RNA sequence: UAAGGUGAUAUGAACCGUUAUAACCGGCGAUUUCCGAAUGGGGAAACCCAGUGUGUUUCGACACACUAUCAUUAACUGAAUCCAUAGGUUAAUGAGGCGAACCGGGGGAACUGAAACAUCUAAGUACCCCGAGGAAAAGAAAUCAACCGAGAUUCCCCCAG
RNA sequence: AGGGUGACAGCCCCGUACACAAAAAUGCACAUGCUGUGAGCUCGAUGAGUAGGGCGGGACACGUGGUAUCCUGUCUGAAUA
RNA sequence: UUUUGUAUAAUGGGUCAGCGACUUAUAUUCUGUAGCAAGGUUAACCGAAUAGGGGAGCCGAAGGGAAACCGAGUCUUAACUGGGCGUUAAGUUGCAGGGUAUAGACCCGAAACCCGGUGAUCUAGCCAUGGGCAGGUUGAAGGUUGGGUAACACUAACUGGAGGACCGAACCGACUAAUGUUGAAAAAUUAGCGGAUGACUUGUGGCUGGGGGUGAAAGGCCAAUCAAACCGGGAGAUAGCU
RNA sequence: GUUUAUUAAAAACACAGCACUGUGCAAACACGAAAGUGGACGUAUACGGUGUGACGCCUGCCCGGUGCCGGAAGGUUAAU
RNA sequence: UUGAGCCUUGAUGGAAGUGUGGACGCCAGUCUGCAUGGCUUUAAUGUUUGAUGUUCUAACGUUGACCCGUAAUCCGGGUUGCGGACAGUGUCUGGUGGGUAGUUUGACUGGGGCGGUC
RNA sequence: AGCUUGACUGCGAGCGUGACGGCGCGAGCAGGUGCGAAAGCAGGUCAUAGUGAUCCGGUGGUUCUGAAUGGAAGGGCCAUC
């Protein structure tokens, strides 16, 4: 009586791991009460075909837009800027919709402040390349050209 | 009728054989139990009079395959 | 098929026949009370008592048919529990009981023999029980052989007391 | 062959050897029809709570013996040309 | 017949007639006989059927040794002067017979053991439902009233109507005696006898079944029988006995 | 009162009463491979077993043996 | 909780001063950690593996109550309650076991038995 | 009393005595030994009691056997319990 699991399960559980349990516990609780299933071999592929068509399938189905920054490896046209101030230095800040203004016509159009650098956002030269939130892993690269008027 | 619904196991006959090697008629008879199996396929408790082993066979072949027999054999369940 | 016939004890009676419906024989049909598996219920077998449909220039009532149980199927229904299952009625098919031996299986003695007696024998005999056929059962190698080969089962003679 | 006829019958009677016969119902054969029914080729697949094992019994001529082989009440349990 | 021995006063037989006990099958040996003879003979089966086929096989012509093996020899032992068993006599197949073996094995006969059925119409116990007990006694509790006590106690009449209570028919039983004892009867009659409102008696019907029932317990009763019923079967049990 | 129906009716059996002992109820016990059932529609002032056998006055000593009751050390000890 | 193994972080194989529990400590040491201040002898976890004990439910018991099949003291399904991996049953096993069973329990013998003998 | 192990191993003409199973006596032959200078003597004790068939099983020896073959298990033979 090996059986493979469904939900979690106390001292063995794991959504589908390979356990070997006392027969009783199974035919008396686990199964007929949806929590396990006989390791009928027919099944050890029926639930391994997932361990492959998933943990190495949909974990690769993630990689189809590398860095997401594909052909944007040469910066983007500077439509406007992101502001300035302090007669030489910097003074103005990025409203909850103002890092787009420059890269405001490239990829797709949005408007949210998934802030990444919890600082007073340094006030100097202008053009910088950090990362910003493009996803739960990758990044991106562009610059920032000010406006002289 | 001491008879295992899944494996036909009835009681059998034999001797006892002492040290003096004395024949005495007797019976061997099944470890039967009648157990409440949950089916799901039927949302019900079919409860067969089963011998351990018959148990082991349900645990292997599968209740749906066992009740498949019987049905196909004439038996109640 | 026919010139004689109506079985016997068993005559007699009243009749039937003789060239084709006398009788006799044979093939197929009809009729087939009651009791009996017995099956509408019951029951001290051959009796008692029903329900539902019918039916009468006298449509009271009394005659005629169906109504057992079980299983497979189907239709219509239908609980605790709303679905569903269980249950319920109806219908179509089948079964039921009887009987020689032979046969397959379930179970299975003892006297006896061993010059007592327990292992052993009598014996898987007697007997009980279930099932089937014209036969049953077995059967087309996870068989034997023995370095050559054989080629299912069943039966017979040897092997061999 | 046999039986019967007032005693022992080839030739008296019934038979016997032999040769013939059925409107019907059936049996078995064939030759056909009906409902079925599947045929041949190629590519596959090749019988698990099973075989084996402990324990207890029972079958094998074999009475556990040094005991292969078979069935299985009980507990277990493989390989896969 | 049985016996050391039987007229024996030990057995059996009233007499007649009929019936009534060493058989059959298969093996195996021997004798007799017949064929063939170092050979003899086939079984199943085939069949042109008492022929003919079929020689599978069986016995015999070679033993010795536990055996491997050797072989008219072999074995024993390191080997035997030797010793044991063998080499020197023909077999085999029918047929009849004598024995034996396996079978009922010359015939009849147990008490019993085992299996399956049939029996509580007799009887024991119990369950349901019904009947029965002439007549005559004794006279418990309780009650009333008197007397009585300070009151209860106590006490006298009455009243009442208990009881495995008394005597005695029916009914149930069966203690003594005589008769009967090829009876009137397979437990009776007769004179006497115990119970007789109860743990009574009885009718109908029902339940319990054989190593079981039932039993106020005698091993008693369970269809004229019971230290294990009756019927059928194993079964021709076995019988070193008559 | 019962009893050997049918050679024994008694001093035998029973008997009220007495004790010992088991039983908490799905009782113990008993019929029965079981199911089912009696005990009991009862429940320890009940139910079973054994012995004694109205009542009166009484019922002493012995626990080695046998039987039975209890004992969570040790010794010996089955399958496994 | 507990007997034993493995995996580990602390024992045998960013300095000096103002400060602490346990100790085979060669008999008089020094440690093993506690604060700071410009493959083999040792303790806890994660565990793997058996023993013991509490409890749990969800097998299994229910000769409690209720619902339906059902005008039903069977049964079955369902709900609830109590119990609960106990009880019980199958196989194996040691003990008991005249309750039942099958038997045995010699011969000689101036009858048998006793004695004696073989 | 000295030296010793003949209380040897294989056999045995030929006798006794038993229904039998069996027991018993035995010169002598071979191998090998002790005692004796030698002839010679010793295959237990002056003789006659001092015992237990067969089965099963144990132990030592031994290719004799050994189920396809090689082995082994078991069996035989000898010795012994
Ligand atoms: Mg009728
Ligand atoms: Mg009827
Ligand atoms: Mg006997
Ligand atoms: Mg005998
Ligand atoms: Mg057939
Ligand atoms: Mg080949
Ligand atoms: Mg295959
Ligand atoms: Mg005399
Ligand atoms: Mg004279
Ligand atoms: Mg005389
Ligand atoms: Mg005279
Ligand atoms: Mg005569
Ligand atoms: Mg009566
Ligand atoms: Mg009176
Ligand atoms: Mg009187
Ligand atoms: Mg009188
Ligand atoms: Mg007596
Ligand atoms: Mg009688
Ligand atoms: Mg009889
Ligand atoms: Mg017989
Ligand atoms: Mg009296
Ligand atoms: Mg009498
Ligand atoms: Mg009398
Ligand atoms: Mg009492
Ligand atoms: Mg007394
Ligand atoms: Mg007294
Ligand atoms: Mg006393
Ligand atoms: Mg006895
Ligand atoms: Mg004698």
């Amino acid at each position: 009586m090996q059986v493979i699991l469904l939900d979690k399960v106390a001292n063995l559980g794991s959504l589908g791991d390979q356990v070997n349990v006392k027969a009783g516990y199974a035919r008396n609780f686990l199964v007929p009460q949806g929590k396990a299933v006989p390791a009928t071999k027919k099944n050890i592929e029926f639930f391994e075909a997932r361990r492959a068509e998933l943990e190495a399938k949909l974990a690769e189905v993630l990689a189809a837009a590398n860095a997401r920054a594909e052909k944007i490896n040469a910066l983007e046209t500077v439509t406007i800027a992101s502001k300035a101030g302090d007669e030489g230095k910097l003074f103005g800040s990025i409203g909850t919709r103002d890092i787009a203004d420059a890269v405001t016509a490239a990829g797709v159009e949005v408007a949210k402040s998934e802030v990444r650098l919890p600082n007073g956002v340094l006030r100097t030269t202008g053009e910088h390349e950090v990362s910003f939130q493009v996803h739960s892993e990758v990044f991106a690269k562009v610059i920032v050209n000010v406006v002289a008027e | 009728s001491r008879v295992c619904q899944v494996t036909g196991k009835r009681p059998v006959t034999g001797n006892n054989r002492s040290h003096a090697l004395n024949a005495t008629k007797r019976r061997f008879l099944p470890n039967l139990h009648s157990h409440r199996f949950w089916v799901e396929s039927e949302k019900r408790f079919v409860t067969l009079r089963v011998s351990a082993k018959g148990m082991r066979v349900i645990d292997k072949k599968g209740i749906d395959t066992v009740l498949a027999e019987l049905r196909a054999r004439g038996e109640k369940y």
